[PDB]
């Protein structure tokens, strides 16, 4: 069967440029235009233009003229796209996808590239204590602030793997120093406070920075 | 160039459902209207082309209909696997043109949100910066609203939240919000206050802690 495979998620910084490419197999390349589509995080689909691989015929939506570059090798069955002068707003899954009729049945699994001036950092990890009292009756929540990394991602488990339920890990959010900031989260019983130890495993594979974080009351 | 339109923005619905999304466009395009189904971290998936055309594989239950300007697709009995965003895409005329997204969420009964506040650690301290945390747990619909109050005084553009993906077991949602400051504004106020209104509450809950401990 048709696969398109594409290359893996680029870092740039701004004013750089990144040629990403996807593979075609099980199918007639230079029978299909290769089509690329933008989606910008959290957001819809953009169509940037289209290549045909029998002699290269490219069309472009205009809004891409200057951005983006699509070329193709035929002898290798791949499409190369092409964006220049890096922007933060250039930040987006890039997919290709086959276009022989008018529409798009076979898609690339998408390249993510992030465009950030910001330096590769481990983070610190600190402890969201489970609170003295309050609530609404025996549950208490405890979890870890995993702060200032980059980039993503991070992984978080509990008691390695041995605690899931009531676990909640959240999106991290991008703070204006260019840095990520992420919390992790569970529910458990209070009365299981004074005897469970409770432990957050950090992975922040590109800094090669793994923490353990052991979190217990203690704040009033 | 041709708009695409679609609604509603976010569709809830059970089991079961029939589910109906609209897209609108904004010039003529004939019947060059294609749906996709889109699920977290996956590209789009082809149900429907040629504004009616089931894609080969996809299930029997998906149709679409229209022409002109007005579309829609159609899910006649909703099944666990569709809770998903769905676009529109228009292939008249380049540029090709999509819609900005309907997600499909499962409706369940209002829950209000257990909420749970953290003042920053003394670890945290000792580099100059103070993260408090606000957590909202389990709560349904989506729609929640934290308010920082620092003695009293509202908090607004030094905080930033996010929110969890619908849960597959109890098809809830949970949101953290970090409040940041500097040690130095952090040490200058007492009173931290996180204020969650959700329509699963009568009124505002209000969780708070004075720093220094108690």
């Amino acid at each position: 069967q048709v696969q398109l495979v594409q290359s893996g998620a680029e870092l740039k910084k701004p004013g750089s440029s990144v040629k990403v490419s996807c593979k075609a197999s099980g199918y007639i390349f230079t029978s299909s235009w290769i089509n690329w589509v933008k989606q910008a995080p959290g957001q819809g689909l953009e169509w940037i233009g289209r290549i045909d691989p029998s002699d290269g015929e490219v069309h472009y939506n205009q809004d891409f003229k200057d951005k983006a570059t699509l070329t193709v090798d035929k002898s290798t069955n791949t499409a190369y796209m092409e964006l220049s002068s890096l922007r933060s707003e250039d930040t987006a899954v890039y997919y290709c996808a086959r276009g022989f009729l008018p529409w798009f049945a076979d898609w690339g699994q998408g390249t993510l590239v992030t465009v950030s001036s910001a330096s590769t950092k481990g983070p610190s990890v600190f402890p969201l204590a489970p609170s003295s009292k309050s609530t609404s009756g025996g549950t208490a929540a405890l979890g870890c602030l995993v702060k200032d990394y980059f980039p993503e991602p991070v992984t978080v488990s509990w008691n390695s793997g041995a605690l899931t339920s009531g676990v909640h890990t959240f999106p991290a959010v991008l703070q204006s120093s260019g840095l990520y900031s992420l919390s992790s989260v569970v529910t458990v019983p209070s009365s299981s406070l004074g005897t469970q130890t409770y432990i957050c495993n950090v992975n922040h594979k590109p800094s090669n920075t793994k923490v353990d974080k052991k979190v217990e009351p203690k704040s009033c | 160039d041709i708009q695409m339109t679609q609604s509603p923005s976010t569709l809830s619905a059970s089991v079961g459902d029939r589910v109906t999304i609209t897209c609108k466009a904004s010039e003529n395009v004939d019947t060059y209207v294609s749906w996709y189904q889109q699920k977290p971290g996956k590209a789009p998936k082809l149900l429907i082309y040629g504004a009616s055309n089931r894609y080969t594989g996809v299930p029997s239950r998906f149709s679409g209909s229209g022409s002109g300007t007005d579309f829609t697709l159609t899910i006649s009995s909703l099944q666990p696997d569709d809770f998903a965003t769905y676009y529109c895409g228009q292939s008249y005329n380049y540029p090709f043109t999509f819609g900005q997204g309907t997600k499909v969420e499962v409706k369940r009964t209002v829950a209000a949100p257990s909420v749970f506040i953290f003042p920053p650690s003394d670890e945290q301290l000792k580099s100059g910066t103070a993260s408090v945390v606000c957590l909202l747990n389990n709560f349904y619909p989506r729609e929640a609203k934290v308010q920082w109050k620092v003695d009293n005084a509202l908090q607004s553009g030094n905080s930033q939240e996010s929110v969890t993906e619908q849960d597959s077991k109890d098809s809830t949602y949970s949101l953290s919000s970090t409040l940041t400051l500097s040690k130095a504004d952090y040490e200058k106020h007492k009173v931290y206050a996180c204020e969650v209104t959700h329509q699963g509450l009568s009124s505002p809950v209000t969780k708070s802690f004075n720093r220094g401990e108690c």
